[PDB]
DNA sequence: ACTAATAGATTAGAGCCGTC
RNA sequence: UGACGGCUCUAAUCUAUU
DNA sequence: ACTAATAGATTAGAGCCGTC
RNA sequence: UGACGGCUCUAAUCUAU
């Protein structure tokens, strides 16, 4: 008795080359926002961290064209992968914290790039689909959007990046609803109330298949997919979860 | 491709030296470790409070065979499974009319009406306990639906808090719960319908009520001697007292000769004032110096190794304070429990989710374990949908993660409060939460009682 | 030529309403008024002291043959008599070592050494009551002989006063009382020889151990409808404090629709400073109103007659206060019980003395009454020497004196501390004596449990 | 049925005509004592409560010859048993209290006149007979004084006047011990211990007969015994107890 | 100095349903 | 508070970067 | 003013004993 | 304090100089 064991994690089978720190001295004011940028980057002290080039940010920041590559700090990612970094300028915990900031930021930018509409939860952002991008309202013979009573339900995912076990994308799947597809019900209680009503009619296998189906459509190739944080370097994430080994099967 | 180590089910011990794996099915065949003769119950409530309780209880002694299941389709009578006789006879009743409770129902101030509701309930209990020659065992408070529907701080927390000074175990019910057929949703069937699960519903009332009165229904069997289990939860206090104040609760799993002692050390520590869940070194020693002595006065020695638990991970500040008040043969070790890693696991075939007990270890310090899932002994899922695996990691000190994972399983099995197959968290935290929940309701409690029957 | 009126023995009830004037025989043939299943008994004492208790709890279990059933009735057994189970099963022990007792016994200062010894027992009893998972109906304290032989205030009075704050029924046994065969006078037979009486000595202990834990053996059937009775004793406290202070205590004996247990409104009034045993009007209103008030919660209307039994003579400055807090349809009466009247009747023929129930009426206000001596029902002498008749005089109020003497026999019927044929002093006075002495041991009592099992 | 009963009470058949008050105003000595007087007289304020005349006490009090009969306040004995007399000078309750006071003093005087040895006590004073006064200490063929082991026990009686039910001599009986009948033992605990030793073999018949015999010996006449309250006036108290007719009876 | 900072990474409440 | 899940919704803290 | 006054009359303590 | 009789031995209070 043994069981093939797939998960809700998503391994990072290839991590970008190195962490590029920008010596953006006096280039950015305190009032600056970076969440509008199409590429994941956050400020640290007087520096800016990313994996792309300086001119990659000049499309929205034409002033930033004066930056030179001679003022860039390069830190290898696989060095942080082993958790072996030790420096007074920035701690390893800060390094790992910086990465998970970028990966979380990078995921939504690709998510907003994809034709999947979003929703604002208590602490994170989900991504629900709509009728209009599907065939016969199904994907890979799996019901990805359904119609129940006078409403319709939508599958959604909420992925966050974690680093303690290993570089992995950690997805959370949950259901969301609309009145006629275009507009959702704007009452949290009823939206939750219908979720349990329809959620309790589901089972393990159907929960897994819909989650895997969304990633497969999200996947760019059959074997894996690449997260387009930048147009040149990318974070590649397998479209198949981190499988495990279950050495005990069901007994009767 | 990562393997998952299976942890064999924690093994609970029963009477006669007999030994069964599951509790509630084991309790069906075999009985409690201790014989309690009868139970001199007491009932307080309205006129209909009796009729719902008398009809329910007089229906509960007979074997209520649960229907349409393989998980637990039986209940072999109360006195048959417990060897203790307790029924409608001996029911001591104090009357709370509808007018006086009604006059306390329509008050705008929720704080005073909650305090007044409990004040009238316990003043009958306190007077009956003291000013009555007939001895009660544990009381069974009945309140109607409109009470908590309109008045509800928390009534349950306030009720238990005020009675700790007098050490009178109680229990609280409602017309919705017991007489589920009486109140009927006019636009359908009764809201809380549990007829299919009615048979093993009675398991839960019949178990805790036993525990509230000298009950020792089942005992652990895999506990190694000389090990101390100190479950330390951090509960917050917010209403009517300062929000940035944190308290503590402490449990025990010592063994004296044979027998697992499960008294909960309370000694509540309101020292954390910064809103953070950490213990100052002043009272950090007060934990063990009180807990270790309780081991000493119970065993005559000091434990060779202590498993201390916490829902929140410790820091180096506490550990220096903890170990400095312990000798050089009682190595401390700090285990933290975390139900906040929303990992989810799936299987290729079957609408059923994953079985229970299969644990995945991340490294020599951390591991994942499934307290709930598709339990096979009942042929149905303990948690119907995919659960959250518990993230148990060792924080301070060193220990074998294999046994710590086993010991965590060796804690979820028993739950005297809940007649369930297995709990989703170690009881050194679950019952720690209830102690913190109740001790924080009232603010004049000094040297509170430690036995769990008072909660 | 003075005529002696005679009143027959008052009737008593038993299980299902039996007609047995005798209490011990009535309990032998018929069980108590209520069933209580088993009694969960805890034990505290010296390690070796437990063994002698383990000797005794089975000696009670088997029937013990006292004497001729006419002389002293046989004892069928706890299970046979009380319909209750009481044996070594369920016994909870708390070890008390001897070395600490000796070092406390070797102090010249009695006051603190007596306080220390009872504290040694108390810290065991208090913690076991709170921090234990075992339900204990009543605790039993076994005290070594050397304690009271050399170091005794009084141990027993100090023990119950402090335990009163926590409401646990306790009973004190001495090694001499139980291990009478073991302890032996080297120059003869054991000093505590009661082999001939051993049959009933078990009964009184058993009846006590019944009333300590939910005991309702019998209820007098002659209680007049809608009437209440008050006892009264004026105890004194010389334990340091002021040079003199006269206390007080009282109980109600009301009636309900069917049977009525009685409790004691004590609420002690240490106000009397002059040392004259009389009640000031300020407190007297509180006592009677509280007794009058407590009647309301049971029947709903004021009692039609209230009787004030007391050992002393009411002063006119006092009895005005009682009437003014009394409604105008519930006439009060005031009777005095005196043992300081050296009158002794004799029988010219026959070597034996007078019988019970025969009263001499000096006048409509005052009369004599005999309650102790050689009763012909069991043809044995309760007092081998000549008795001393009870003096009843209606000091205040007015009622038919025949009724008072007829009713006062009913008070003499029951004394739950010692199941005998009839108490030689009405229950409302002897039970007043102990409740007064117990509460005068300590001056730190705020609200005392109103029942009797705690004394 | 019919049970005769004899109590420990001796009724008085007769009282003298009156009680005499002597006003020793400004003429009594400051150190005046009345205990040494052979007649029962109690002094309080200026009055002297007694029954004898002034010249009776002049034998040791020549200064009382100046007393004159005008200030002899004679209160008739007829008022006491009804309480009719009510005066500011002497309260009605005080007449009863004065009468019982002087009678007990008269009682102890008569025992001293008799050849009976006393046993003083904190509250009372019992009177016991010494062996050899009468043959084998057996009055009216009834045991009165015995020798148990080395200890000898002598019957004793303590009496005090009580008037509340009716004027009656209200007497109590208890045992006293010595070594040879002449030396009292100072061991009161042994005296109590011996008293309990003597009481362990007595019953009703021997309790009443012993008391009944003792008063018979004290009898001055056949059916009563007087008291020397005056040189010519006496109170006659029945030497037989008051009989109680208990018409409810049971077998012995 | 602290200032609110924006995502971390931890933390407890608390309401809401289904189901055993 | 029968009791256990499950999410949803709020709230707070320490870590650095402003 | 009460100083103790010597008794009656009440009351409580603390001893000791028995157990027909 | 097993308990409930019976005495012993102290003591104080109130009612009157």
């Amino acid at each position: 008795k043994e069981e093939i064991y797939d998960s809700n994690w998503l391994s990072i089978l290839s991590f970008p080359e190195e962490l590029r720190f920008h010596e953006y001295n006096w280039m950015l004011p305190k009032r600056f926002d970076v969440r509008e940028l199409t590429f994941p980057a956050v400020r640290y002290k007087n520096y800016l961290c990313t994996f792309a080039w300086a001119y990659d940010f000049t499309y929205h920041l034409p002033k930033t064209e004066t930056y030179h590559k001679s003022k860039t700090i390069r830190i290898p990612t696989e060095e942080i992968l082993s958790g072996s970094y030790d420096s007074n300028f920035i701690r390893n915990a800060e390094c790992k914290r910086l990465i998970v900031q970028l990966l979380n930021k990078a995921f939504e930018l690709r998510m907003k790039d994809k034709e999947v509409q979003e929703y604002e939860m208590s602490n994170k952002t989900a991504y629900w689909l709509e009728k209009g991008k599907l065939e016969k309202d199904k994907f890979e013979k799996t019901m990805l959007v359904g119609k129940q009573k006078d409403k319709n339900w939508h599958f959604a995912i909420s992925g966050a990046s974690k680093l303690y076990p290993f570089p992995v994308l950690m997805i959370s799947s949950h259901i969301f609803f609309t009145a006629d597809g275009k507009k959702l019900i704007d009452s949290s209680s009823v939206q939750h109330s219908s979720r349990r009503r329809q959620g309790k009619n589901w089972w393990n296998n159907t929960w897994r298949t819909k989650l895997l189906a969304f990633i497969k459509y999200l996947s760019d190739d059959d074997t894996s997919f690449y997260l387009e944080m930048g147009s040149e370097e990318k974070v590649f994430v397998s479209n198949e979860p981190v499988k495990f080994k279950g050495n005990v099967s069901y007994n009767i | 491709m990562k393997e998952l180590i299976y942890i064999e089910e924690p093994k609970i011990l029963f009477a006669h030296g007999q030994k069964c794996t599951d509790a509630r099915d084991g309790l069906a065949l075999f009985g409690p470790l201790n014989n309690l003769y009868g139970i001199k119950s007491g009932v307080i409530g309205t006129k209909q409070g009796l009729k719902i309780f008398r009809d329910y209880l007089d229906h509960i002694q007979k074997p209520i065979y649960n229907s349409n299941s393989i998980t637990r389709p039986m209940f072999p009578g109360f006195e048959a499974v417990f060897d203790c006789k307790w029924e409608s006879t001996g029911i001591t009743f104090k009357e709370v009319t509808n007018e006086d409770i009604g006059k306390f129902l329509y008050n705008s101030s929720t704080h005073k009406r909650t305090y007044d509701l409990v004040s009238l309930f316990i003043d009958k209990i306190i007077s009956a306990n003291k000013n009555e020659d007939e001895n009660v065992d544990v009381w069974f408070v009945i309140v109607p639906d409109e009470i908590y529907k309109y008045c509800r701080a928390q009534f349950h927390d306030q009720f238990k808090a005020r009675l700790l000074k007098h050490t009178i175990p109680t229990q609280i019910f409602r017309e919705s719960t017991l007489a589920w057929r009486d109140f009927k949703n006019a636009f359908g069937l009764p809201i809380r319908d549990f007829s299919k699960i009615e048979g093993h519903l009675a398991w839960t009332i019949s178990t805790a009520a036993f525990y509230k009165a000298g009950g020792k229904p089942w005992k652990l069997s895999d506990v190694r001697n000389g090990v101390c289990y100190l479950g330390l939860v951090y509960k917050k206090v917010e209403k009517s007292k300062n929000p940035r104040n944190a308290c503590c609760a402490a449990q025990m799993f010592l063994d004296n000769g044979d027998g697992t002692v499960f008294k909960g050390e309370v000694g509540p520590w309101y020292n954390p004032k910064n809103g953070q869940y950490h213990l100052e070194p002043k009272e950090a020693k007060a934990l063990l110096s009180q807990s270790l002595q309780s081991y000493k006065e119970q065993i005559g020695e000091y434990p060779k190794e202590v498993f201390i638990h916490a829902k929140t991970r410790f820091n180096h500040q506490e550990w220096d304070a903890f170990l400095e008040v312990t000798p050089k043969e009682t190595n401390l070790v700090g285990v933290t429990i975390s139900k906040t890693k929303p990992l989810k696991l799936y299987k290729t075939e079957g609408d059923y989710t994953i079985l229970r007990g299969n644990a995945y270890v991340v490294n020599e310090r951390s591991a994942f374990l499934w307290t709930v899932g598709y339990v096979p002994k009942i042929q149905t899922a303990l948690s119907m949908e995919v659960p959250n695996p518990l993230f148990i990691e060792i924080n301070k000190g060193e220990a074998d993660i294999k046994q710590v994972l086993k010991d965590i399983l060796s804690l979820t099995k028993l739950n005297y409060n809940a007649c369930i197959f297995a709990d989703g968290e170690p009881v050194t935290l679950r019952f720690a939460d209830k102690i913190g929940e109740i001790l924080t309701a009232s603010t004049d409690i000094k040297t509170p009682p430690l036995a769990f029957k008072y909660y």
